[PDB]
RNA sequence: GUGAGGUUUU
RNA sequence: GAGCAAACCGGAUUAGAUACCCGGGUAGUCCACGCCCUAAACGAUGCGCGCUAGGUCUCUGGGUCUCCUGGGGGCCGAAGCUAA
RNA sequence: UAAACUCCUGAACCCGGGACGAAACCCCCGACGAGGGGACUGACGGUACCGGGGUAAUAGCGCCGGCCAACUCCGUGCCAGCAGCCGCGGUAAUACGGAGGGCGCGAGCGUUACCCGGAUUCACUGGGCGUAAAGGGCGUGUAGGCGGCCUGGGGCGUCCCAUGUGAA
């Protein structure tokens, strides 16, 4: 219910190229590629320049197009995030890199964040027999996390760890492909969770 | 000031008061309209615009707005305020609510829909 | 190898018998991000001279901004006219927060953080020399330690 | 009357570094000795020393300043930028050890007045003390 | 832990009573400035050795009259006739403001 | 040392 | 109460003079009295003290009068101030 | 990629099970105390929840000249209307109504009334008084606010330490 309809829309206006479909987003039919331009029928239009307030406007977008997080869902992450102690332009990304998202996403049991949350959200991915039925749980470093015993041998799983047998993804996480579970072990710093985000232009938005 | 002036004389509050004379705070409040006889407008526009004064139930009497692509009003109408201003009247200072019992919203509206009071134009 | 953005672009006028005439007057800030910055401000009929002279109006000043952790060393309050800019310092991470002008000034210098604000007048004009003339009074530790030798 | 000494004593002071003098003069106190070794200590002047004109009781103010360097305003940069008094006698001023002003970050200094002499900003920090914030130089 | 408050005698015009107020230094918690307050404060005199125009101290008790709480226990020190006129001279200040 | 019967706003 | 001069009476001007110009002319302007409470009562700058380049024209006290030592009245002008 | 289509999970829906909240009061042994043991009780509720089977199955609101994110056509020709301000509509209206598109939020979205900040627009931090509003027409003088140098005392104001206390 965060947002249902076109989302390779929300790319070509965005600019750079996204990945929230997998294996569309992987493979040369991203809407990237032959329609740089951004939707509606004016599309390719005159150069204008756009506002001061419209490319921060972009960068909201570009932090929240892709975790898929809304707006209210998204204010209190940076309320708390301006309220732990430290960088909060660094804290708030890991912060929202320990939700059952993208922590099962960056995991690699989907191929992409509606997966994730679908999966998640119906009850089959568990953390250790407590099965979750919601991708807003939190977390904690170190948490060793599973998929179901009936969705071990699902016709969907097979394809969700075919690309990943035996991925090695980076450090914020670990991961057994034969058991079928992973790790996450600590939180992500900035730059090593590699993601098409700014840092600087998005607290002086969210302070006004 | 000097710091003795500010002990003894003290500063001033502003002392704002309300735009709208409508009493006890209210946003809405229920009237009677009287006549709706027409206002010319200011210097830079002319327009043969809809305003009705209509009594409070608080005592008043006030001068209101009609918006939308026309109205249907009677002299003995129960007419709700909202409040506000119109910038090119010399008197009006409130506003009237599409979607009272009273005040039904004008037909082929489904833009500002919510804001005329109408409901769901029906597909055909 | 600098940005060189322009940010306000001015269009006066004088009276002439007849018809009055135009003048217009641009604003560019360049930079580099690693402290270098200039300001421009030029004169010219039409758009891009009035953007390029003020762009070598920019480029035949500079000023070195000190960086401290990344951001301004001190705070500074600083009245040029009626305008009262007034800088601060901040946490690594915290955010540029500013108004218009030292928004498009800062930035352009490679400010990481900082905290500021104007009293008074709102003429970017008069904020983007109360700028560069408040970011010359920037000095660190070093430079005052060596300055004080009694 | 002379109500204020010491904020003119601090008007010699900012007084002198905006026409530079080399010497000027100011009359004699033991609080106004006082001020003078937190300056000649940080390096904001030189030196101080009980002088006599004309059977009067004096103090010379000897100030410094940094090399002539090129550009406009070639009058060499001043140690203070400059001095404002706090401590007034329309609205006395009392802090305590937590209310301690940032006094420039750490590159101005303001000097105090405790039960145990006159005292600044890091030894109050440093030592925990509070009293009269006198002035604040930066 | 009953006050023990200085005051200074400026009437004693009724009998077996003093007419006392107390001076008193707060800073003002908005702007900061210590200025001098006062409050009348009738004391019992049972002895009448304090007589018109003395600094006495003052302990509280048990009250006999509406407003009346406090009594005198010790003088500080006695003659200073200047500030008895320092509260007289406001005293024959307040009729110069009428109709 | 010297000058105005004197004007109205489209 | 000499002159001037509100109001007012006549001459020219103009559609119009009750105005600018002219002829007289009324309190008033002048003196002592008790009052009245006002302004462009202005330098459109409250009082007092201390510091901070000078040049230039005069008043005034003293000397060692060539120039200096105090105060006061104008112009330009360093730093500084102001939106100028 | 929006739709239909191949595949999957299947919210709703149905079947079965059933809770912490509850062990005390009450008795027995024991020296009527101390200590140990035994017995009754659920409105919520056949609910939250568990084990299965099982249907792809709701979406709208405000805005689009600048402030502030986002534009083409048709009709209206100072009329109908928008409107928080600047202000538009006089046959190409990017400001009106409609169609499409885009923007922001999402089971929420606009509007109203009040309060704060914005507003340093009561300035204690954080403003002025020659010309923007502002120095009383001027002086004496009451109260008050203050106040030259040096030495000594008081520790009242001021500062520091421990404690009571600032409940929940
Ligand atoms: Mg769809
Ligand atoms: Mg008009
Ligand atoms: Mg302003
Ligand atoms: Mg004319
Ligand atoms: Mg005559
Ligand atoms: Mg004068
Ligand atoms: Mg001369
Ligand atoms: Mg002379
Ligand atoms: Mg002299
Ligand atoms: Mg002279
Ligand atoms: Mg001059
Ligand atoms: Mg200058
Ligand atoms: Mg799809
Ligand atoms: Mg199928
Ligand atoms: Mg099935
Ligand atoms: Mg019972
Ligand atoms: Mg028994
Ligand atoms: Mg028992
Ligand atoms: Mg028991
Ligand atoms: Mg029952
Ligand atoms: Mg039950
Ligand atoms: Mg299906
Ligand atoms: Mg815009
Ligand atoms: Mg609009
Ligand atoms: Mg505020
Ligand atoms: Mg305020
Ligand atoms: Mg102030
Ligand atoms: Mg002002
Ligand atoms: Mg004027
Ligand atoms: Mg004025
Ligand atoms: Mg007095
Ligand atoms: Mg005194
Ligand atoms: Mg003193
Ligand atoms: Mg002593
Ligand atoms: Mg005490
Ligand atoms: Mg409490
Ligand atoms: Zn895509």
């Amino acid at each position: 219910g965060r947002y249902i309809g076109p989302v390779c829309r929300l790319c070509r206006r965005e600019g750079v190229k996204l990945y929230l479909k997998g294996e569309r987003c992987y493979s040369p039919k991203c809407a990237m590629e032959r329609r740089p331009y951004p939707p509606g029928q004016h599309g390719q239009k005159r150069a204008r320049r756009p506002s001061d307030y419209a490319v921060r406007l972009r960068e909201k977008q570009k932090l929240r197009r892709i975790y898929g997080i809304s707006e209210r869902q998204f204010r209190n992450l940076f309320e708390e995030a301006s309220k732990k102690k430290g960088v909060t332009g660094s804290v708030f990304l890991g912060l929202l890199e320990s939700r059952l998202d993208n922590v099962v996403y960056r995991l690699g049991f989907a191929v992409s964040r509606r997966q994730a949350r679908q999966l998640v959200r119906h009850g089959h991915i568990t953390v250790n027999g407590r099965r979750v039925d919601l991708p807003s749980y939190r977390v904690r470093p170190g948490d060793e996390i599973a998929v179901a015993e009936k969705s071990r041998n699902l016709e969907l799983i097979r394809q969700n760890l075919e690309a990943m047998k035996g991925r090695k993804v980076g450090p914020w996480l670990s991961l057994d492909v034969e058991g079928m579970k992973g790790k996450f072990l600590r939180l992500p710093d900035r730059e090593d969770l590699a993601l098409p985000v700014n840092e600087q232009l998005v607290i002086e938005f969210y302070s006004r | 000031p000097t710091i003795n002036q500010l002990v003894r004389k003290g500063r001033e509050k502003v002392r704002k008061k309300s735009k709208v004379p409508a009493l006890k705070g209210a946003p809405f409040r229920r009237g009677v309209c009287t006549v709706v006889r027409t206002v010319t407008p200011k210097k830079p526009n002319s327009a043969l615009r809809k305003v009705a004064k209509v009594r409070l139930t608080s005592g008043y009497e006030v001068t209101a707005y009609i918006p939308g692509e026309g109205h249907n009003l009677q002299e003995h109408s129960v007419v709700l305020i909202r409040g506000g201003r119109v910038k090119d009247l010399p008197g009006v200072r409130y506003h009237i609510v599409r979607g009272v019992y009273d005040a039904a919203g004008v037909k082929d509206r489904k833009k500002s829909r919510s804001k005329y009071g109408t409901k769901k134009p029906k597909e055909a | 190898d600098f940005e060189e953005k322009m940010i306000l672009i001015r269009r006066t006028a004088r009276m002439q018998a007849g018809g009055r005439r135009f003048r217009f007057g641009a604003l560019v800030v360049v930079g580099d991000r690693q402290g270098r910055v200039g300001l421009g401000f030029g004169k010219a009929p039409e758009v891009p001279l009035a953007v390029q002279k003020a762009g070598y109006y920019a480029r035949r000043n500079m000023v070195e901004v000190p960086l401290q952790n990344g951001t301004i060393p001190h705070e500074i309050e600083v009245e040029f006219g009626a305008s009262k800019i007034v800088l601060k310092p901040a946490a690594p991470g915290t955010g540029v927060i500013a108004g218009a002008v030292p928004r498009a000034i800062l930035e352009l210098a490679g400010v990481t953080d900082i905290l500021t604000k104007e009293l008074g007048s709102r003429n970017p004009i008069n904020i983007a020399y109360a700028t560069m003339e408040a970011l010359r009074q920037l000095r660190t530790k070093a430079d005052v330690e060596r300055l004080r030798k009694g | 009357m002379l109500t204020d000494p010491i904020a003119d004593m601090l008007t010699r002071i900012r007084n002198a570094t905006r026409v530079y003098k080399e010497s000027t003069d100011v009359p004699a106190s033991r609080f106004k000795e006082e001020i003078l070794r937190i300056l000649a200590r940080e390096g904001f002047i030189k030196g101080y020393e009980r002088v006599d004109v004309d059977g009067k009781p004096y103090l010379r103010v000897y100030l410094k300043y940094g090399p002539r360097r090129q550009g406009p305003d070639p009058r060499p940069e001043q140690v203070i930028h400059h001095i404002r008094r706090i401590s007034k006698p329309g609205r006395r001023v009392y802090v305590g050890v937590k209310e301690i002003p940032r006094v420039r970050r750490g590159l101005g200094i303001a000097i105090l007045s405790t039960s145990k002499g006159v005292l600044t900003d890091r030894e109050a920090r440093k030592l925990g003390v509070g009293g009269e914030l006198i002035c604040e130089v930066w | 832990p009953k006050k023990v408050l200085t005051g200074v005698v400026v009437s004693d015009k009724m009998q077996k009573t003093v007419t006392v107020l107390v001076e008193r230094q707060f800073p003002h918690p908005l702007y900061g400035k210590v200025i001098k307050r006062s409050k009348k404060y009738l004391a019992h005199d049972p002895e009448e050795k304090y007589k018109l125009g003395d600094v006495v101290e003052i302990i509280e008790s048990r009250p006999i009259s509406k407003r009346k709480r406090f009594r005198v226990l010790r003088l500080v020190e006695s003659g200073r006739m200047d500030l008895v006129e320092k509260y007289l001279i406001r005293r024959q200040n307040y009729e110069s403001l009428s109709k």
